[PDB]
């Protein structure tokens, strides 16, 4: 069992930057993988960024070159750096996790955060 | 000089840098009165926000065309335009932190254009910069003197600390015009920089600075 608690969202002006964070607690599986998803009003949830235990990353085409997913293992914290944000980035962001098989190479993550509102204006 | 540097001038600034490996970019717009020595700027963190370190180490890198000079002290840095000038700066902080800065100043289509690169290294992770425990700069006196075909400045620059006390840097800067213009003799510049407003995480910040030159002692 893993628990995920997100922070760092809120309001931001277009063209600015913010950084979401999430703390993982519990007993993590081997080859622990984490990711960020998002969902805007009236739309389906979509993968934003995934990070494998060995450092591989995958990004949605709409955020490539602007967003970066990274980890501080000593703090059990994963990050979503969001640069040059635009109106299309407004959504509820969710952190998710699992292992390589369920959450990096497939979109079947086992564990989910509570969701954090980001609103760009 | 007085024809191209008007009594009111705007500027635009771009900074890219890293502090203890944390990368960021800032874009800013400023304005002021170059002959009266006053100016303001609004800065926005476009990449890497929020910064996990004190804004105060960045604020002195955002404008030497705006220094009030007496008539008998050549205003070397105003004389450098429209081509402009460049500067190189090392800040050695008293706990080992080091900030290096390079900057290009030019006049383009009626506005000053500033491009800054900054690298901060060696800041202790529990010190006041990385823990965001600084509370602004005290007034400074920059000792100016000509040397090796350029204008040198030296400052014992002092930050206030949130829980009491202060935190110093030894600062040395070389300012060099892109074309040979008249260098002054030795003199001092009195400077005060204030943070006038900021959002909660310092990704939008406004600054004000007054600077005036005068004869040594």
């Amino acid at each position: 069992q893993v628990q995920l608690v997100e922070s760092g969202g809120g309001l931001v002006q277009a063209g600015g930057s913010l950084r979401l964070s999430c703390v993982a607690s519990g007993s993590a599986p081997s080859f622990f993988a984490m990711a960020w998803y998002r969902q805007s009003p009236g739309n389906e949830r979509e993968l934003v960024a995934a990070l494998s235990s060995l450092g591989s990353t995958n990004y949605a085409d709409s955020v490539k070159g602007r967003f970066t997913i990274s980890m501080d293992n000593a703090k059990n914290t994963v990050y979503l750096q969001m640069n040059n944000v635009n109106a299309e980035d407004t959504a509820v962001y969710y952190c998710a996790a699992g292992d390589f098989h369920s959450c990096y190479a497939r979109k079947s993550c086992d564990y989910w955060g509570q969701g954090t509102q980001v609103t760009v204006s | 000089n007085m024809a191209i540097i008007k009594e009111f001038m705007r500027f635009k600034v771009h900074m890219e840098g890293s502090v203890n490996g944390h990368e960021f970019e800032i874009e800013g717009e400023g304005e002021g009165r170059p002959y009266e020595g006053t100016q303001t700027a609004k800065l926005k963190v476009t990449k890497g926000g929020p910064l996990p370190f004190a804004w105060d180490i960045l604020s002195p890198q955002f404008s030497k065309a705006y220094v009030k000079h007496p008539a008998d002290i050549p205003d070397y840095l105003k004389l450098s335009f429209p081509e402009g000038f460049k500067w190189e700066r090392v800040m050695n902080f008293e706990d080992g932190g080091v900030v290096t800065v390079t900057q290009d100043s030019s006049l383009q289509d009626g506005e000053f254009i500033y491009k800054v690169k900054l690298r901060g290294t060696n800041f202790p992770s529990d010190g006041p910069v990385m823990q965001k425990k600084t509370m602004g700069w005290e007034a400074s006196s920059e000792r100016m003197y000509p040397e090796d075909g350029a204008l040198k400045g030296e400052i014992k620059q002092r930050l206030k600390l949130k829980d009491g006390g202060h935190y110093d840097a030894e600062v040395k800067t070389t300012y060099k015009a892109k074309k040979p213009v008249q260098l002054p003799g030795a003199y001092n510049v009195n400077i005060k920089l204030d943070i006038t407003s900021h959002n909660e995480d310092y990704t939008i910040v406004e600054q004000y600075e007054r600077a005036e030159g005068r004869h040594s002692t």
